[PDB]
């Protein structure tokens, strides 16, 4: 009967090579119900094209899904992952930290 | 060694927005190998792993019609619970199920099981003995008593000990080769600003599989148990995983700290230092 | 899915052992065999069931089954019959998967006639 | 092979 | 002391006249209801299984075109049309989806006159 808030984790597939193309992943887990809206920004943008893995759940009943969108890092390119879910009041968005 | 075949089932309702979404995912040794999503156009029981494509269309049609049938009973159960709990019909809800068996290298049954959950809370489970049930609230008791009165456990058991096992046997033969795949991690360390009399060293391990790995830092042989920053092993979105760990060491003292990586794929636990 | 009962009719004296045959067909690994009775009034009555995954023959009242999984046979055995047992015995198997459950497949039916003593 | 789930 | 209440108990009708049968569940523990046909040769055959209020379905066996609906949690209906030969319809209830515990009602003997 209880709702579980998401755990976001945005990171690159390969190490961020400025200028060179890469895949930006936004891993979301520990949530419930499974109704969730995931979107990836870009200096506040909203990259329309964003592939989303199928959803599954862990033995603790919570769901987890993987979203991504091919991109290219630049010194002044902002990236985030905005996530709306019934557990949180306002969409907790987390920015991509090349170092993490 | 030991193996297991499991099925993770979800049935989630979308009030006055269509029928409930039904999904049944199949796993062998924690590896998804089959799937069925009702929200797919013309739903089919798709093979998730290559080594599964070697099954006849007869199997695929059988399992597809099985799911469709289950999707139906589930559509009913959702409404039944709705009434056990006296919940408005307008709200959405979820039923999840985990069913399967885990067999030992000897081919013998180590543990069979079946658990239900309603909205993320355990509903009813089949006990160790494969004979009795355990209800987790007034509602589950009803299902419990009915299933007692109907021999459900006996039927279910029969499935866990036999059908479920044999099929685990068959799937493994056609795909053990693949299930053995292993990718050793590649590790490098990074130095970070961290303004002050200190600095952060991050030990990265990337492109490894399975997801099982352990990363640890040491100071002149002794191990670090405090202020270690770790991140849940994450999927690289390409079949492999990655994970890191960091510590803020006093500047200059960089060399005195070493990172360690243990992974079943590696021929031996590699050791990192960070090289300027 | 061809459950068949070859006997059109069986007439035997009361207090006698009578065995009504039933051969069946199913691909399912697990399944259920049944035996029902219908009387002149026209009402069906459940008699006994068999569970495919139980190596031993089921038993209820004076009814008994000769379950022989390897020979897909599951006859009914009525012991110490009487003037009330006289009815039409149907043999049924629950089996197909999904659109079944409550979908039993019944046999052609066999009319038992228990002849009294006087 | 999937299990034929019954009713809650 | 009986689970289902089937009506009408019998019916005499001229070939072709449509007939409406009704079945009433008098016990909430057997919500799984179904229709069975028994032809003049005493052969039983399954027709429908409707569990949820709203479920409608049609089928056509030789001799009769049917149409059953699970109107409410306690009322299951059936509509026999274009009947050419006699047949008696049985309403059945069962505890759950699996079945294995289905009880037959008294029937609706339909006779072609
Ligand atoms: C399941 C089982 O044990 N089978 C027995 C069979 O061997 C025996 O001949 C028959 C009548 O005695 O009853 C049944």
């Amino acid at each position: 009967m209880i709702q579980k808030t998401p755990q976001i984790q945005v990171y690159s597939r390969h190490p961020p090579e400025n200028g060179k193309p890469n895949i930006l992943n936004c891993y979301v887990t520990q949530f419930h119900p499974p109704h969730i809206e995931i979107q990836m920004l870009k200096n506040g943008k909203k990259i329309p094209k964003v592939e989303m893995s199928d959803m599954s759940f862990s033995k603790d009943w919570s769901f987890y899904i993987l979203a991504h969108t091919e991109f290219t890092p630049t010194e002044t390119d902002t990236y985030a992952c905005r996530v709306k879910h019934d557990s949180m009041a306002e969409p907790k968005t987390v920015y991509w930290d090349r170092d993490m | 060694g030991p193996h297991s075949l499991r099925y993770f089932v979800t049935a989630v309702s979308r009030p006055g927005l269509g029928e409930p979404r039904f999904i049944s995912v199949g796993y062998v040794d924690n590896t998804e190998f089959v799937r069925f999503d009702s929200d797919a156009e013309n739903p089919r029981y798709e093979p998730r792993a290559r080594w599964m494509e070697q099954e006849g269309p007869e199997y695929w049609e059988r399992e597809t019609q099985k799911a469709k049938g289950n999707e139906q009973s589930f559509r009913v159960d959702l409404r039944t619970l709705l009434g056990y709990y006296n919940q408005s019909k307008g709200g959405s809800h979820t039923i999840q199920v985990i069913s399967g068996c885990e067999v030992g290298s000897d081919g013998r049954l180590l543990r069979g099981y079946q658990q239900y959950a309603y909205d993320g809370c355990d509903y009813i489970a089949l006990n160790e003995d494969l004979k009795t049930w355990t209800a987790a609230d007034m509602a589950a008791l009803i299902t419990k008593h009915k299933w007692e009165q109907a021999g459900e456990a006996e039927r279910l058991r029969a499935y866990l000990e036999g059908t479920c096992v044999e099929w685990l046997r068959r799937y493994l033969k056609n795909g053990n080769a693949t299930l053995l795949r292993t990718d050793s991690p590649k590790a490098h360390v990074t130095h970070h600003s961290r303004p002050e009399d200190k600095v952060t060293l991050r030990c990265w391990a990337l492109g490894f599989y399975p997801a099982d790995i352990t990363l640890t830092w040491q100071l002149n042989g002794e191990e670090l148990i405090q202020d270690m920053e770790l991140v849940e092993t994450r999927p690289a979105g390409d079949g492999t995983f990655q994970k890191w760990a960091s510590v803020v060491v006093p500047l200059g003292k960089e060399q005195y700290y070493t990172c360690h990586v243990y992974h079943q794929g590696l021929p031996e636990p590699l050791t990192l230092r960070w090289e300027p | 899915q061809k459950v068949t009962q070859t006997q059109t009719s069986i007439s035997v004296m009361e207090k006698t052992t009578v065995t009504m045959d039933c051969v069946y067909e199913t691909q399912d690994s697990s399944y259920f065999l049944f035996w029902y009775k219908q009387t002149a009034s026209g009402e069906i009555v459940f008699l006994i069931r068999q569970d495919s995954y139980k190596k031993e023959n089921a038993t209820v009242g004076h009814y008994s089954l000769n379950f022989q999984k390897p020979k897909s046979s599951i006859g009914l055995i009525i012991t110490a019959t009487q003037i009330e047992d006289s009815a039409v015995y149907f043999c049924a198997m629950r089996g197909d998967y999904g659109g079944s459950g409550n979908k039993l497949i019944f046999g052609t039916g066999t009319l038992l006639s228990v002849k009294p003593g006087s | 092979s999937q299990y034929y789930y019954n009713s809650l | 002391v009986t689970l289902l209440e089937q009506n009408p108990r019998w019916r005499l009708v001229p070939r072709g006249q449509a007939v409406n049968l009704r079945c009433i569940l008098k016990n909430s523990q057997y919500p799984w209801m179904s229709w069975y046909q028994q032809d003049l040769q005493k052969q039983l055959q399954w027709l429908f299984t409707l569990r949820s209020p709203g479920d409608k379905e049609v089928k056509s066996l030789p001799g009769a075109d049917y149409l059953a609906t699970r109107v409410t949690d306690t009322e299951l209906r059936l509509q026999v049309a274009n009947m050419s030969q006699g047949r008696t319809l049985y309403c059945t209830c069962s505890a759950d989806r699996v079945g294995n515990t289905l009880y037959f009602g008294e029937g609706s003997r339909l006779i072609v006159v």
